[PDB]
């Protein structure tokens, strides 16, 4: 485990993937996790039922993280039920890869709006509900390619890079009320988002990763847990690389 | 087709014999991707108007290029 | 002066300030500068006159860098006039500072759509027009804020951090074509108590930014792509 | 607490300050801490007693971390006693600040040989002993100075910037062996006017550094190698 | 060309390689270049004679850059002849690659002493002779692998990384007298230092370099020239990547 | 030699038939480098004392390993 002074956590896009495994990990450390989903609740409720049967406190909550009014009401309901929100994790993310010349301002905005704007609302509402309680930790799931860039991901990289720079400024804004903002920039994780991909391009990656494997969603998750826990109490505006050596 | 042969063969440094109708652009004629996007766009410089992504996705070898052109003429 | 293989350049938001001073600089090195403006012609043509008056080549052009059709069509006009395009500087930027809790999603979008999306259409048309000539250089004007962040600038930090990471990805995409992509991060350019954090003990002058940009477009930086060049007097190392 | 697959750990320069507080922390999580000291036993055994008194395991050991034979032999002694070695923290450091023009080559070397070369023998013996077990974690304690520099610390900035880049290279070398290498860069740890540059408006406490180190040695960071983790209250983002 | 307010420049290890091409470039921009060599003057004098025959002002000067007394006297003689030194370039560098377990504290120190200490003396003596004249630019040739690390180069990376952090501090120290320190971190340049290397490992690199070629020593050189020239007058404590996209 | 065969074959997951005297460690038996450094060091765990770098440089295939050992015995 790891100590937490807080009690509950909101994890946008937590139904599947790294978001799921963040919820399992924070739950099994005795936090109350609010699994967010946007569309089909059959996977989110299944996760919630997996976690309660293990004896952890869990819940599900429906909103589009890119929708301001839908996001703000969501947290308000979390505060109303629990009397405050201690930990936010902006995990919600989409990917749409295209060579720039075939890419369209819809495809740029689709990623910006879902990957960047959602995180802004999160961090913002995170200041609001946490300022008076003089405590808080937020973690924005970014990506290696916000630090490095990548071919065919001019929209995804634009959004992850904004998220890392934006998180730095929030950390300035919330630092005096002991509200810390950090980012996690994972390498290539064995999840839903990149599962469908050419083996010619996948073993291509493995041979560039010094640790010689794709990372586990549980491994991004426990790094997010450290950054939210109290062990990280002097760490703010940092970016934690979880990429097995793929970029240093 | 003959002028389609010469266009893709100029477009990526291969002579016309390479262009058999079902030689693929990548497994056979040896091209990255911008190479195929810029070829398709170059093929829309024949004014086959803006052939859709939903029909270009299925382009892999030169014969599909003869289709979709003579379709969108 | 500095060696340029290319002939012309497009400078978004160049009617005043740092944009004007990149146009002034880049013209004095022999390029035809395409100044654009969004609103006030009067001052934009003043600049075109000031440059043409020193015996440089210069042209104005009117479009909103956030508007896809206006800017795509612009570049198409410049290609059709001058034969092609060699250099582009995505300089267009806005600022609307606020604490986060006082900031509405409109206040975020106004900066993102106008600092980052504009840089996107720019770079994307750069790739489109510079590929046949296999040559080009693009420079995106960011800020120290895209590297450090800043209190009251979560919307701007977002758009400049975006622009930096987006630029690196374009740099991957156009290398297949000897099309280089790089960013410049200026610090404080010309209260005055903020000078104590700068090691050079002064506010950098806009010409000091224009020459950095000129170096990144010039042939000297012909092996530099994907880089971020800090012009900040040492404020952030 | 935190999950550790390994049993023991060696902490260079651990008799006092941040080193003592890494020993105290890492022991309270169940590891056998091998404190070392270079000179004063008295205070080093005080710490060994304080830990053993709370029912933790703990051992002292005497060697100069700059002295190759002393430290190679140390680790050989710890292997021979405990069967092997799992974790190492290169914490040994010195400081001798001066303006550059007042600084003699001896004043440079005293810091390089004693902050960076020590980290070298450490990491190098880490690779030597942890390979057969295919498991380990090494943490080098750097500083914000190795990232930002600082006036009057060209010798220390050199040794901490070295240690960071050296650590990344060791991380490449031992990945072939599931041996992770990472750095921690603490900011100001506990005049007081320097607190105005820290966003958290306070000097971090050494336990806040020890737990960061513990996280980097623990199994949670099992996909983190080559990273640099800033523990600086936001002084440098 | 490019404007320079200064007149002469000292370039440690300038006889061959990138150091040579720095000297050609700064010379052909009308600077007086002091080509340093450590051992055999047949290549340094040949360079000096190449440059004067072109009509540029050049010279040669013998010292081991890692030798403090030998370095300090060298600059003193440069000041005595020319009445001051405007521009220093710390180019002098050695490489010795070994897996760490086969590496020896001699091999660590050989690189540290030659790559790092030499640069310290340079920057230091650079403050001295430039402080009273309220002008100066210094450029330390580092390397990509000071930023990234690399397998088998724990000694080289240690030294390049120190050089980049050390240059930052000098830039603090000399900033008020308008003395600027910058580093250039090149990628893989087609010179003497890496010429002898396996084609299996060389084409390995090329395919990882987006610009799809090894850089030219002339290309590191013109980037050093910009950083010394006046066009860079607001740039200090920066690190300029000249690696063709190999690392971003 | 027989025990030399079994050592390198354990040392890098290959059976003894692979070990023909002039099979190379890298072109034949399939090994990176630490693999060969750690093998040589493992072979000095036979107490062939610290055979020099200047004689190990020339080790490429298993027969040289039979040399340099029976030299430094
Ligand atoms: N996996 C990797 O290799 C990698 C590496 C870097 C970091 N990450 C980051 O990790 C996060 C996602 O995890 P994953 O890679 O495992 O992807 P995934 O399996 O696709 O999970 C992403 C989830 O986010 C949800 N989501 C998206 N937009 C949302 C919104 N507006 N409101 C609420 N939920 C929303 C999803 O949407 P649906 O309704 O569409 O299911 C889905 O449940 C992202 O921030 C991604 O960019 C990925
Ligand atoms: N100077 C600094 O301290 C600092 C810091 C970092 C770098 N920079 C960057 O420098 C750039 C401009 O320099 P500046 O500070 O001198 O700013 P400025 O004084 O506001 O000049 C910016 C220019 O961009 C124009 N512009 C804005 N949006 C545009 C659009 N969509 N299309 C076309 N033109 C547009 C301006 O607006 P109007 O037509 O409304 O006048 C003006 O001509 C920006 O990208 C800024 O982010 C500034
Ligand atoms: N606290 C800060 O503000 C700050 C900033 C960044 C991080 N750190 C880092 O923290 C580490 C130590 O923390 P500290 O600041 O609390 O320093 P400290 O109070 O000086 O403790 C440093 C320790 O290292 C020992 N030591 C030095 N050289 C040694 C050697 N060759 N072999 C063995 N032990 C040796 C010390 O010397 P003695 O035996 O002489 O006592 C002492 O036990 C250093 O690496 C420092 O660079 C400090
Ligand atoms: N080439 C690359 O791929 C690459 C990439 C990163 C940057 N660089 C850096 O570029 C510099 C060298 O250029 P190069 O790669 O072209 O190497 P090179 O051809 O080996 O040239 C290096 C020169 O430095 C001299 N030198 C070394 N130590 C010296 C000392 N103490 N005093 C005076 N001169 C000394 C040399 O010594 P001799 O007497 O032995 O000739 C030689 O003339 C170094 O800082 C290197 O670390 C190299
Ligand atoms: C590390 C990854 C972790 C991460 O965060 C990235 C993702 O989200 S999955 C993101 C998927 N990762 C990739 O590398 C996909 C990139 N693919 C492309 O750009 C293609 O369009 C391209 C092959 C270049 C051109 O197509 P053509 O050959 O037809
Ligand atoms: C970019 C380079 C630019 C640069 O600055 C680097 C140099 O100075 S040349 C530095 C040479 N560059 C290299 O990559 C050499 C590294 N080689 C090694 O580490 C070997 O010892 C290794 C193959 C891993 C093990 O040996 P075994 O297989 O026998």
């Amino acid at each position: 485990s790891m100590q937490f002074t807080g009690k509950n956590v909101l994890i946008t896009g937590a139904s599947k993937g790294i978001g799921a495994e963040i919820a399992r990990t924070l739950a099994s450390m005795g936090l109350k996790v609010w699994i967010n989903y946007r569309s089909n609740a059959e996977v989110a409720d299944a996760l919630k039922n997996e976690l309660e049967e293990k004896g952890y406190k869990a819940a599900v909550i429906k909103f589009d993280a890119a929708s301001e009014s839908d996001f703000v009401e969501a947290i308000q309901a979390i505060v109303q039920s629990d009397g405050g929100l201690s930990y936010l994790v902006n995990n919600a993310g989409v990917v749409r890869d295209k060579l720039a010349i075939k890419m369209k301002t819809e495809d740029f905005h689709h990623v910006i709006d879902n990957n960047l704007t959602s995180a802004f609302i999160g961090c913002r509402e995170a200041l609001k509900v946490m300022s008076k309680s003089r405590f808080g930790s937020v973690v924005n799931i970014a990506s290696i390619i916000g630090e490095r860039g990548n071919m065919g991901q001019t929209n995804y990289s634009a959004s992850k890079g904004g998220m890392i720079a934006m998180s730095k400024s929030f950390a300035y804004e919330g630092a005096l009320r002991n509200i810390r903002f950090n980012s996690v920039t994972p390498g290539f994780i064995e999840t839903d988002m990149n599962a469908n991909l050419k083996d010619e391009l996948k073993a291509d990656y493995v041979k560039n990763i010094p640790l010689n494997r794709l990372g586990a969603a549980k491994e991004v998750a426990e790094a997010v847990a450290f950054l939210l826990s109290d062990h990280s109490s002097y760490i703010t505006g940092e970016t934690l690389k979880v990429n097995g050596g793929l970029y240093m | 087709f003959e002028d389609i042969q010469a266009v893709i063969a100029e477009q990526l440094n291969v002579d016309a014999a390479q262009v058999t109708p079902e030689a693929e652009f990548v497994k056979d004629l040896g091209a990255d991707s911008l190479d195929v996007v810029e070829l398709i766009m170059a093929l829309e410089e024949k004014f086959g108007i803006e052939i859709p992504d939903e029909q270009a996705e299925k382009i892999v070898n030169v014969g599909d290029v003869v289709k979709y052109i003579e379709d969108n003429k």
